[PDB]
């Protein structure tokens, strides 16, 4: 039963920061890439940023290739996203996402974290 | 500059579809085939197989595609303390580059021979012979000491083969001419040329596999094939408890896959980053067991044939060493309607999968050389100079197992300069450092970032341990079950003769501790930082 | 980025009516790198097809895909109830991954 938790979503200002953290269980979290990807108040949806099984190769989207920062905790089993200068389209509801395969795409989502940006 | 890609996704399979389907399928593995008895071969061949050779063939490509290098340098990003492994590879390819190419001036003598409206290895009135041959034809019909015309036309007309390695004879300018025949193909087809392209997709790609397939075909409705089907399937299981099987199939698999030859890197190193190496790998690696068994299927039904024919067992018909594709293959050719047409066909076909599997490991070669020094062979006036000097070299030395006692030297180089423990070295030093000083988890990570996805616990577990495993216990089995190289079961080597393959067994081998020593010494400062230095990826 | 550009995303169907949406892209997707999700209101996406034609664990097979390079399609044969959600299609190929836009299958 794999299950994605996430946590950290609240209130910030504009041009602030905020941590997220996606804590993962039932599966071997080394060996399994992640990603962020969020969710607009428009319901689109936006991929954030995805880091690999041991951290070593970290891709972002366009929007936010200056100011996320993704990282793991293979040992504790936590994805995190450390924001920074946070705008005001940033506002989401994020969710991490289970794609290590890239031909099968993100087969496990987790919750959200509703990130408003005001 | 750029060094270069595959302007395809099918030029990466082209490249490696004629790389390693060659003289290894056709020519190789009947003998080590035949030698080992035939059914005990096939146990250890698909153990190297699916345990070894697919997981190498895979990860020599991924090497090749991730660190965009060739051979040598690749090793500069995977473990630089373990960089003479390529050194390794190039000094196999290059024995290999040798003496690879000498069974195609016996192609290509047997296709001059080829031209005659009578074959001359179809009968025997002619001035090479012994006295004591009689036709095939005629062996059930006059009352043991007798001999077969395809092994006379082999023995004293191809090879004019001398009492041994002690007597090498004169040097046979039919043969020389032949070799010098072939390089001159050769290195008018490296890069002196441009690249085959419009020929290559089609003529090359099917046309020997449909000489095949009509060699099968042909194999396979003689009298008396199933005795040569079942001496080839049905195996003796103590023939298993001799090291000779093992350590004959093993390197088979990695001589057969071209695999610690740096030429498989160097083909992945113009692979694009993106790009699914693994299945086009899989199927290609099917493609050549599957070409090296139905070929075993052949010809072990034109050996049946053949001892159907003369009455001497299946074991005994032919020559259990370099020469059995040469033997068997006209012998089924003279059985052919118009054997004339089959013979030139024939050689063709196996003047086509030399050169093929030719071009692609000195162009291995060549690219790890000039990714060795960039900027000192550049694509110009160097790299003509360089690939003359290296076909020249290769040539010259070619000249030594061409002449009369040229068999004995070339089942010297055969046995160990690139196809024996020297493959398990480099081999087992392969999986052991990206197992364990570069990682499976970090290499698996490496491979997902640009095929797509995770290696399964085959490829994880072959290059952690089934591979440094099978690679270990055959050349530890090798060794302390040692027995020395014989040609053809009755002619034993000397002792300067068996050191000298050992020889180029250890000059392929000790490339590795040469290297991690070298890299020792030119570190500064104490052990555990020197080390930690040199398996850091640059 | 590549812009993945899916058809219209208010489309309303009565149930047990076959219906079709398409996904194409700016850039060739590698058609085994092409996946679908579907999000219903107020939960989730799940993945719902995998390199365009498979399924995924608990998809019903009357749900289908198709297509090849640019023109990607989700293609249900007989809809029920439970297919009123929002489907996404999505390259996963190009490393600025793109998600397409929505596709809301309303009923009547
Ligand atoms: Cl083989
Ligand atoms: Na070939
Ligand atoms: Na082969």
């Amino acid at each position: 039963e794999v299950q994605l938790v996430e946590s950290g979503g609240g209130l910030v200002k504009p041009g602030g920061s905020l941590k997220l953290s996606c804590a993962a269980s039932g599966f071997t979290f080394s060996s399994y890439a992640m990603s962020w990807v969020r969710q607009s108040p428009e319901k689109r949806l936006e991929w954030v940023a995805e880091i690999s099984s041991g951290g070593r190769y970290i891709y972002y989207s366009d929007t936010v290739t200056g100011r996320f920062t993704i990282s793991r905790d293979n040992a504790r089993n936590i994805l995190h996203l450390e924001m920074s200068s946070l705008r005001s389209e940033d506002t989401a509801m994020y969710y991490c996402a289970r794609g290590e395969v890239r031909q099968r795409g993100f087969d496990y989502w987790g919750q959200g974290t509703t990130l408003t940006v005001s | 500059p750029q060094r270069e890609k595959w302007s395809s996704k099918i030029d990466f399979v082209l490249s490696v579809a004629g790389g390693f389907v060659g003289l290894g399928n056709v020519w190789r593995f009947p003998y080590l085939c035949y030698k080992n008895g035939g059914g005990a071969f096939l146990i250890p061949y698909f153990i190297f197989l699916f345990g070894s050779g697919l997981p190498v063939f895979f990860l020599e490509v991924i090497i090749g595609q991730y660190t965009s290098e060739g051979g040598i340098t690749c090793w500069e990003k995977i473990c630089p303390l373990f960089s003479g492994i390529g050194y390794a590879s190039i000094v196999i390819v290059s024995l290999l580059n040798v003496y690879y190419i000498v069974i195609l001036a016996w192609a290509t003598y047997y296709l001059f021979h080829s031209f005659q409206k009578d074959l001359p290895w179809a009968h025997c009135n002619h001035s090479w012979n012994t006295p004591q041959c009689m036709e095939d034809t005629l062996r059930r019909n006059e009352s043991a000491n007798f001999t077969s015309p395809v092994i006379e036309f082999w023995e004293r007309n191809v090879l004019s083969l001398s009492s041994g390695i002690d007597n090498p004879g004169s040097l046979k300018w039919d043969l020389a001419l032949c070799l010098l025949l072939v390089w001159l193909v050769c290195f008018f087809c490296i890069w002196k040329g441009v690249r085959s392209t419009g020929k290559v997709v089609y003529f090359t790609a099917t046309f020997p596999f449909a000489m095949l397939l009509v060699l099968l075909v042909r194999g396979l409705t003689l009298p008396g094939a199933g005795e040569g089907i079942k001496f080839y399937l049905y195996p003796d299981i103590s023939r298993l408890g001799d090291p000779q099987v093992w350590i004959d199939a093993g390197t088979q698999i990695f001589f057969s896959y071209a695999i610690c030859l740096g030429a498989m890197t160097s083909l992945g190193s113009y692979n694009k980053y993106k790009y699914n190496s693994y299945r086009d790998c899989m199927l290609l690696g099917c493609l050549n067991s599957g070409t090296s068994f139905v070929s075993g299927f052949a010809i072990f039904s034109i050996l049946g044939f053949m001892a159907q024919e003369q009455g001497v067992d299946i074991a005994d018909v032919a020559e259990s060493g370099p020469g059995l594709a040469f033997i068997a293959y006209p012998k089924a050719v003279t059985m052919m309607p118009l054997p004339t047409f089959w013979s030139i066909l024939f050689f063709i076909m196996l003047l086509l999968l030399g050169l093929d599997s030719q071009f692609v490991e000195v162009e291995g070669q060549i690219t790890s050389l000039v990714d060795l020094y960039p900027s000192f062979l550049r694509k110009g006036y160097r790299r003509e100079i360089f690939i003359a000097i290296l076909c020249s070299i290769s040539y010259l030395l070619g000249l030594t197992m061409v002449t009369e006692g040229g068999m004995y030297v070339f089942q010297l180089f055969d046995y160990y300069a690139a196809s024996g423990v020297c493959l398990l070295w480099v081999a087992f030093f392969e999986c052991f450092v990206i197992a364990w000083i570069y990682g499976v988890n970090r290499f698996s990570e490496d491979i997902r970032d640009m095929i797509g996805y995770r290696p399964g616990p085959w490829m994880k577990y072959s290059w952690a341990v089934i591979t440094p495993a099978l690679c270990v216990g055959c050349f530890v089995f090798s060794l302390v079950k040692y027995v020395p190289l014989t040609y053809n079961k009755v002619y034993r080597y000397p002792d300067w003769a068996i050191g000298l393959g050992w020889g180029l067994a250890l000059s392929s081998m000790l490339c590795i501790p040469l290297v991690i020593v070298i890299l020792l010494c030119r570190t500064e400062g104490p052990l555990r930082v020197r080390i930690k230095y040199l398996i850091t990826p640059r | 980025e590549n812009v993945l550009t899916q058809s219209p995303a208010i489309m309303s169907t009565s149930p047990g009516e076959k219906v079709t949406m398409t996904c194409r892209a700016s850039s060739s997707v590698g058609s085994s790198y092409l996946h679908w999700y579907q999000q219903k209101s107020g939960a989730s996406p799940k993945l719902w097809i995998y390199s365009t034609s498979n399924l995924a664990s608990g998809v019903p097979a009357r749900f289908s895909g198709s297509g090849s390079g640019t023109s990607y399609s989700l293609t249900i044969s007989s809809v029920e109830a439970e297919d009123a959600a929002t489907y996404y299609c999505q390259q996963f190929s190009g490393y600025p991954l793109t998600f397409g836009s929505g596709t809301k299958l309303e009923m009547k």
